[PDB]
């Protein structure tokens, strides 16, 4: 490739800054843009710079460019939940629609979190009338702790998630834990995943 | 305003056509189709000039495009394959503002072409009540909502308060888990959580649902199997307040 | 002061992958430069061919130049595609300017398909000709949009050409007033009817290209004097050829007769009989 | 097929039987590029001619200078033979001393 990007993938937590590398060989070089792909979704183009211009500032984010050491950098502030994305650096070898544009292959951000006061526990959620599965709810803990996925083909743990209720100015992470099976309760549902000591569990 | 894409979705068995539509007011001319696997980069596969003009791209695929009307991109694929697996995203190029054309993307079709049609399976949906535990603990309530055994990965989840669709305190898996990951064709799982003040779940009058969007197949193709045929549909389950 | 620039160039593309792009340029009627496309580079004609240009100047130039080629060889193919234009293609491009007294000057960018007017540069932007077909407007918006191209230009057309022409016209100074004497003799060719003669004056080996050769009677002129065409010799000088149409009984007196600059009162006189 | 070459032919120097000489074969307001041109001796093509680096007049027709080292006598006569898209067979122009 001629549009090499670095890192390939970094954790950042909320409203902390971070800055991302772009290099490339592309000859001859116009210009230079920074895309954002959320997952499962379009790119989003931020920042549109040429050989002649060195730094574009839309809103947080703020890209740099030097032609001279063909390496631009972009420059995220104030971080928040909503910039965990991949960033893709296109390069154009003409001034016009007349050109192609060489991707690169994306550097992947993820913001994680800040939670000042923690307090993780697991509970056990009342069951449906249809669904006798058991489901348990770990939830309440902060950034620095992952949750590890265990599926023995009968017990289902689907990864931390980060929920906002901005109304309360409130964050938290959760992971939901499942099965169908007799042998199964919250006690130790979770287990694989390393929870902190003081997690709180009722009965 | 925008450029737009059908169907977000698309589960096609191994040997019919497929159509992609991609509609653009903005008046642009250049116009772009590509494709992603999982992961990769983006490779470019055809572009237009506009008017009546369609060019391959730096990938050599088997699509065809063509452009009658500028605000029209369709692309089209005969054979259908599991090759052919991918997200596919349209763009188009042209002036704003200052000078330099800008680049706009569609929201993307994900295809899936299985090998027969009798892997399709609808979600189930179940909601589970916030514990009593945690209302007396965190002064909160927290809904479950579980999405068990679709495939194919082809759903929006959204969760609905009093008839009217909700946003915050909400979280949604991003990646859907597998039930059989073992397994090459396994069906998936999807969860998803509402949290709202203990006071809000004790109310009556408040009503939790939530629904899962599942894209399936098209009361069109061929079905002989027992069970019902597996449609795009919506699947509900709900939740009453209840009084603690 | 007749002496402009001629930057000129001929692309071929005789399909979809066989292109020639060779260049030249002239200062008035002299070759300074030639630019094949197997070089990297221009090649220098002249011990002159940098006028008071430093070799950063002139590499400036060389890399502006090895681009342009090669960006406008995959342009000129990407244009065949969005205008639908069949494959035997010839494009050729007349850029320059001469610098008047006084002040300033005038240039031009002109190129040309299949022969054809198709766009100037004029300020600051591309224009159509007034013939030129309606795809033309289309690539003109495509070319309109590249704004570094576009001020490159119109920087080569405004600063550097009069700048360099500048330099050439006074470091190739002692070449250009440069004077070399004509030759003269006389022959007979077919004659253009029965009791005729056809009368013919050759004269080559003069560099200043300006010239007058006219038969004459009686030391004074004479009307029926048909002139050539001036063709170039191999070492850059120039021949003439003329003839005229006389009844045989009155060849006797008749004369030809050279001004050029090289003689300076004195004419070259030839008389008849004298083949 | 647009414009049509031709095509004159000439020296650089009066004719001298026996006495070295150039031979200007001059072509000349053509269009395309594509000329291919030969001198003759006695009917059969010369192996050394150099010529100058084509170019356009202002017109946008094209022009070139075909040139050769030669001994002018009375028993050999010189051709020059341009082909080009425009005129079907290959068209030939003899030199002649005269004119
Ligand atoms: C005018 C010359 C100056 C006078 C002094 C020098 C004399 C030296 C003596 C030697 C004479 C040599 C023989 C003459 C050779 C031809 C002379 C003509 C001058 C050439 C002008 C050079 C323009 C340079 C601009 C250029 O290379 N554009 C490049 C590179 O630009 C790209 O890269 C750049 C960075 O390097 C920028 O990032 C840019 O945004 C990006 O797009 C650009 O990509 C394009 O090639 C633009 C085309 C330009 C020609 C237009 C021709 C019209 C064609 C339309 C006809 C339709 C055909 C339909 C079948
Ligand atoms: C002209 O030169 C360029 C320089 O690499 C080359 O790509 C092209 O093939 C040459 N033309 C031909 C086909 O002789
Ligand atoms: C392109 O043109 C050249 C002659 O100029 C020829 O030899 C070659 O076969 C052609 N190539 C194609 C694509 O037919």
């Amino acid at each position: 490739n001629q549009v090499e990007q670095s890192p390939q993938s970094l954790i950042i937590l909320e409203g902390k800054n971070c800055t991302l590398q772009c290099n490339y060989t592309v000859s001859p070089f116009s210009n230079l843009r920074w895309y954002k792909q959320d997952t499962g979704r379009g790119p989003v183009s931020l920042t549109i710079m040429t050989f002649s211009e060195n730094t574009k500032s839309n809103g947080r984010y703020t890209a740099t460019l030097d032609a001279d050491t063909k390496q631009s950098s972009l420059h995220i502030t104030a971080s928040q939940l909503s910039d965990s994305a991949s960033y893709i650096c296109v390069v154009s070898d003409r001034g016009s629609t007349l050109g192609r544009l060489y991707f690169g292959r994306g550097t992947q951000l993820t913001v994680w979190p800040d939670i000042q006061n923690p307090d993780p526990a697991v509970y056990q959620l009342r069951d449906s009338k249809s669904s006798d599965k058991s489901v348990c709810l770990f939830t309440d803990f902060d950034s620095q702790t992952n949750v590890s996925q265990s599926k023995d083909s009968d017990v289902y743990i689907t990864d931390k998630c980060v929920l906002d209720m901005r109304s309360m100015d409130f964050k938290s992470n959760s992971a939901v834990a499942w099965s169908n099976k007799s042998d199964f309760a919250c006690a130790n549902a979770f287990n694989n995943s390393i929870i902190p000591e003081d997690t709180f569990f009722p009965s | 305003a925008d450029i737009y894409q059908t169907p977000r979705y698309l589960v096609i068995g191994t040997g019919k056509k497929i159509t992609l539509e991609c509609s653009q007011t903005m008046g642009h001319d250049k116009m772009y189709w590509y494709q992603q696997d999982p992961g990769m980069e983006l490779h470019l596969i055809h572009y237009s000039y506009g008017v009546n003009s369609t060019e391959k791209g730096d990938l050599s695929s088997e699509s065809t495009v063509s452009r009658i009307r500028t605000e029209h991109f369709p692309l089209t694929l005969e054979s259908a394959r599991p090759s052919h697996t991918s997200q596919y995203l349209c763009a188009s190029s042209g002036l704003r503002d200052r000078g330099l054309y800008e680049q706009y993307f569609g929201p993307g079709t994900r295809l899936t072409v299985t090998e027969d049609l009798k892997n399709v399976f609808p979600p189930e949906v179940a909601v589970f009540e916030p514990s009593e535990a945690e209302i007396s603990h965190t002064q909160k309530a927290t809904l479950v909502c579980l999405a068990t055994g679709f495939y194919p990965d082809h759903v929006e989840l959204s969760w609905w308060v009093n008839g009217k669709e909700v946003h915050s305190g909400v979280c949604t898996d991003p990646q859907p888990l597998k039930e059989q990951p073992a397994l090459n064709d396994s069906r998936y799982a999807l969860s998803s959580r509402l949290r709202v003040s203990a006071t809000f779940w004790q109310n009556p009058r408040n009503h939790f649902r939530c629904q899962v969007q599942f894209y399936g197949l098209s009361e069109n193709d061929e079905w002989t199997q027992d069970r019902a045929k597996p449609v795009t549909q919506i699947v509900s389950a709900e939740a009453w307040g209840r009084a603690d | 002061r007749l002496f402009p620039l001629r930057c000129l160039q001929i692309s071929s593309f005789a399909n979809s992958s066989w292109t020639r792009t060779d260049g030249l340029a002239w200062l008035g009627e002299l070759q300074t430069h030639s630019w094949s496309n197997d070089s990297d580079t221009v090649r220098s004609l002249k011990p002159w061919s940098q006028g008071t240009f430093s070799d950063q100047q002139w590499e400036t130039l060389q890399h502006i130049f090895r681009v342009y080629r090669s960006s406008f060889t995959r342009d000129v193919k990407e244009f065949a595609k969005m205008l639908r234009l069949s494959y035997p293609l010839e494009l050729q491009v007349s850029a320059g300017c001469e610098v008047h007294p006084g002040n300033a000057s005038n240039n031009f960018f002109h190129v040309a398909f299949q022969g054809k007017d198709i766009l100037s540069f004029q300020g600051t932007s591309w224009e159509p000709t007034q013939e030129a077909p309606l795809w033309v407007n289309l690539a003109i918006q495509v070319l309109n949009q590249d704004k570094w191209t576009r001020e490159t230009v119109q920087w080569l057309l405004n600063g550097t050409c009069p700048q360099f022409v500048s330099g050439l016209l006074e470091s190739g100074k002692s070449e250009l007033k440069k004077q070399v004497k004509p030759k003269a003799w006389l022959s007979r060719g077919p004659s253009p009817g029965p009791g005729r003669l056809l009368l013919v004056c050759h004269v080559s080996g003069f560099y200043p290209k300006p010239v007058w050769v006219k038969w004459m009677r009686g030391e004074q002129e004479q009307q029926g004097t048909q002139p050539g065409d001036i063709l170039p010799n191999a070492d850059e000088t120039w021949y003439l050829r003329a003839t005229l149409d006389v009844v045989a009984g009155e060849a006797a007196g008749l004369s030809c007769r050279v001004k050029h600059s090289s003689l300076e009162g004195q004419d070259i006189v030839l008389y008849w009989h004298h083949h | 097929i647009q414009r049509t070459p031709k095509i004159q032919v000439y020296s650089r120097h009066p004719a001298e039987n026996g006495k070295s000489n150039f031979l200007n074969c001059y072509v000349s307001g053509f269009h395309p590029s594509d000329i291919e041109v030969d001198l003759l001796k006695n009917g059969e093509r010369i192996e050394k001619v150099e010529h100058s680096d084509l170019s356009f007049s202002k017109d946008w027709s094209f022009y070139l200078l075909y040139y050769t080292e030669f001994t002018p006598t009375e028993k050999d006569e010189y051709a020059c033979r341009v082909n080009h898209v425009t005129l079907s067979q290959p068209k030939i122009v003899k030199w002649d001393r005269d004119m």
